[PDB]
Formats: C-alpha cells, sequence, structure tokens
C-alpha cells in the first residue's frame, strides 16, 4: 500500500510531519481502556501466583498500568498519523485527477423515476 | 366540551309526555329520586372541584408545525432534506388516519342515532365515508410495512402514468 511512501525515510516511528497533528489527550477513552488492560494484567499476575489479587503488589500493578499507558499513547499517536496520511493522500489524488472523478448531477425526486412494487 | 361543527348532531325533538291511564309510571318517581339523592351531591362536589380549579389556572397549547419542503424538491441521496420531508409525510399520514377515524365515528353515530330508518337518513355520511376511504386507499394502501415517502411517490407516479395511458387510449 503505502510502502513507497515509507521508501525515502524508512524505520521512522513518527516522522517530522507527525508533529503538526494534535496529540491525543491524556483523558482519551482508548488510553483509559489500555490502562484497564494493564490493570487486568496485574490482576491476572497476582492470581496465577496464588497471591491476594486486590492487595498484593500495588507497585507491580502501578508499573503495569504505567507501561501500558506509555506504549498505548505512542501507538495511538502513530495510528492518528497514519490515518491523517491516508486522508491526505486520498484528497491529493482526488484533486490531482479531476477527469477520473467527474461530478454527477443531483436530480430531484420530481424528475427521477422509481418503480413501485405493491405489497398485497 | 367539543366542536359542534366537526362533530355534527341533528336537532333533537323529544315528544311531550301525554299519558292516557291514571296509573303512575315508576320512571318519573325514580327520576325524582335520582335527581334528589344522586344528581345534587355529584353537582356540589364537581362545583367545589371547579372552584378549587379556578384559583390556579394554567394553559397547555397545541403544537404548531410549520411547512418544510416535501420529497419532490429533495435531491437524490441528500439526507438533510429527505429527512424533514419524511417526518412531515409521517405527520400527515397520522393526521389522515385520524381524519378517516373521525369520518368513521360520524358514520357509526348516524347509524345508531337514526334507528330503524338508518338506511335513508344517513346517505350523506355514507357517501363521505366512501369518498374518504377511496382517497385513503389511493394515497396510502399497498405501500408495505416499510413505507416511506419515496414509495408513496412511486405509487403516485405509477397511478398518473396509468391515468395518462387510459386517457390517451380513449382519445
Ligand atoms: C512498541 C513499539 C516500539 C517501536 C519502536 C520503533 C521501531 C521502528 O523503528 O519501527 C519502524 C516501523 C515502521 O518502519 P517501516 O520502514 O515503515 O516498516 C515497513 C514494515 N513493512 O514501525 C512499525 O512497524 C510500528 C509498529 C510496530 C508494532 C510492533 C508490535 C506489534
Amino acid at each position: 500500500m503505502m510502502t513507497g511512501r515509507q521508501a525515502r525515510a524508512p524505520l521512522q516511528f513518527l516522522p517530522d510531519e507527525a508533529r503538526s497533528l494534535p496529540p491525543p489527550k491524556l483523558t482519551d477513552p482508548r488510553l483509559a481502556y489500555i490502562g484497564f488492560l494493564g490493570y487486568c494484567s496485574g490482576l491476572i499476575d497476582n492470581a496465577i501466583r496464588r497471591r491476594p489479587v486486590l492487595s498484593a503488589g500495588l507497585h507491580r500493578q502501578f508499573l503495569y498500568i504505567t507501561s501500558f499507558v506509555f506504549v498505548g499513547y505512542y501507538l495511538l499517536k502513530r495510528q492518528d498519523y497514519m490515518y491523517a496520511v491516508r486522508d491526505h493522500d486520498m484528497f491529493s489524488y482526488i484533486k490531482s485527477h479531476p477527469e477520473d472523478f467527474p461530478e454527477k448531477d443531483k436530480k430531484t425526486y420530481r424528475e427521477v423515476f422509481e418503480e413501485f412494487h405493491p405489497v398485497r | 366540551s367539543w366542536d359542534k361543527d366537526v362533530y355534527p348532531e341533528p336537532p333533537r325533538r323529544t315528544p311531550a309526555p301525554s299519558p292516557q291511564t291514571s296509573l303512575p309510571n315508576p320512571i318519573t318517581y325514580l327520576t325524582k329520586a335520582f335527581d334528589l339523592l344522586v344528581d345534587r351531591p355529584v353537582t356540589l362536589v364537581r362545583e367545589f372541584i371547579e372552584r378549587q380549579h379556578a384559583k390556579n389556572k394554567y394553559y397547555y397549547y397545541h403544537r404548531e408545525f410549520r411547512r418544510v419542503p416535501d420529497i419532490t424538491e429533495c435531491h437524490e441521496k441528500d439526507v438533510l432534506c429527505m429527512f424533514e420531508a419524511e417526518m412531515q409525510w409521517k405527520r400527515d399520514y397520522k393526521v389522515d388516519q385520524e381524519i378517516v377515524n373521525i369520518i368513521q365515528e360520524r358514520l357509526k353515530a348516524c347509524q345508531q342515532r337514526e334507528g330503524e330508518s338508518h338506511r335513508q337518513n344517513c346517505a350523506k355520511e355514507l357517501q363521505q365515508f366512501t369518498q374518504v376511504v377511496k382517497a385513503y386507499q389511493d394515497r396510502y394502501h399497498d405501500l408495505g410495512a416499510h413505507y416511506s415517502a419515496r414509495k408513496c411517490l412511486a405509487k403516485q407516479k405509477q397511478r398518473m402514468l396509468a391515468e395518462r395511458k387510459a386517457t390517451k387510449e380513449a382519445a
């Protein structure tokens, strides 16, 4: 797909064009869901080692949710950048080739004809 | 109270009581007993209730809908106008249904009121019922359970095409 787009400057997580986009907020619902994933991971880690799942190792659960939030925030930044790239490339190709995307008329319903199929 | 024009009723003619025999009918005595024992306390209670109502009077209004452009001036696949046309058509559909219900009420009231001579004295109500039923059937019938404004427009277009074909073949 966009492989040639990642041909001149490869192995870049976030290029110089990714910084012109608004960063995701710290109260993003997806970030909260990834933090909840980290909390679930901490609960499972306490459960599989025969520890009290809601009391044992609060620092472990804190590091779990912190690392999850960190990685999820960076992945969400990359996802937003890639979707912006997709939209920008699509609009640039639409603008560049007007003959391949010609406008169509918008006929009102007083002119267009629709066949009627009775239900009886 | 209601509207005497949209819910008509012919003038009432009660014949006067002209008894022949000297036996007192119990209906007059029971009517007097009903007027004394029953009608007066109910009237007094309702008058007290209305007096309590008269201290605090508040109004409710009939909602008024302005006219929006219908489906015949909506572009193809433009939701922001066909939406309003669809909801206006739904409101008109409900209004038409209640109009037919009003005419049905008129017909049934005439048939019950005129008694054994109902076949002659209620011709106008029957003809109005027939006209409004013909209009409702030509406007809304056979649309289906998934009816919309576009289906009604297509049915109307088919109807005018058939009418044009019929009047062309007769001329």
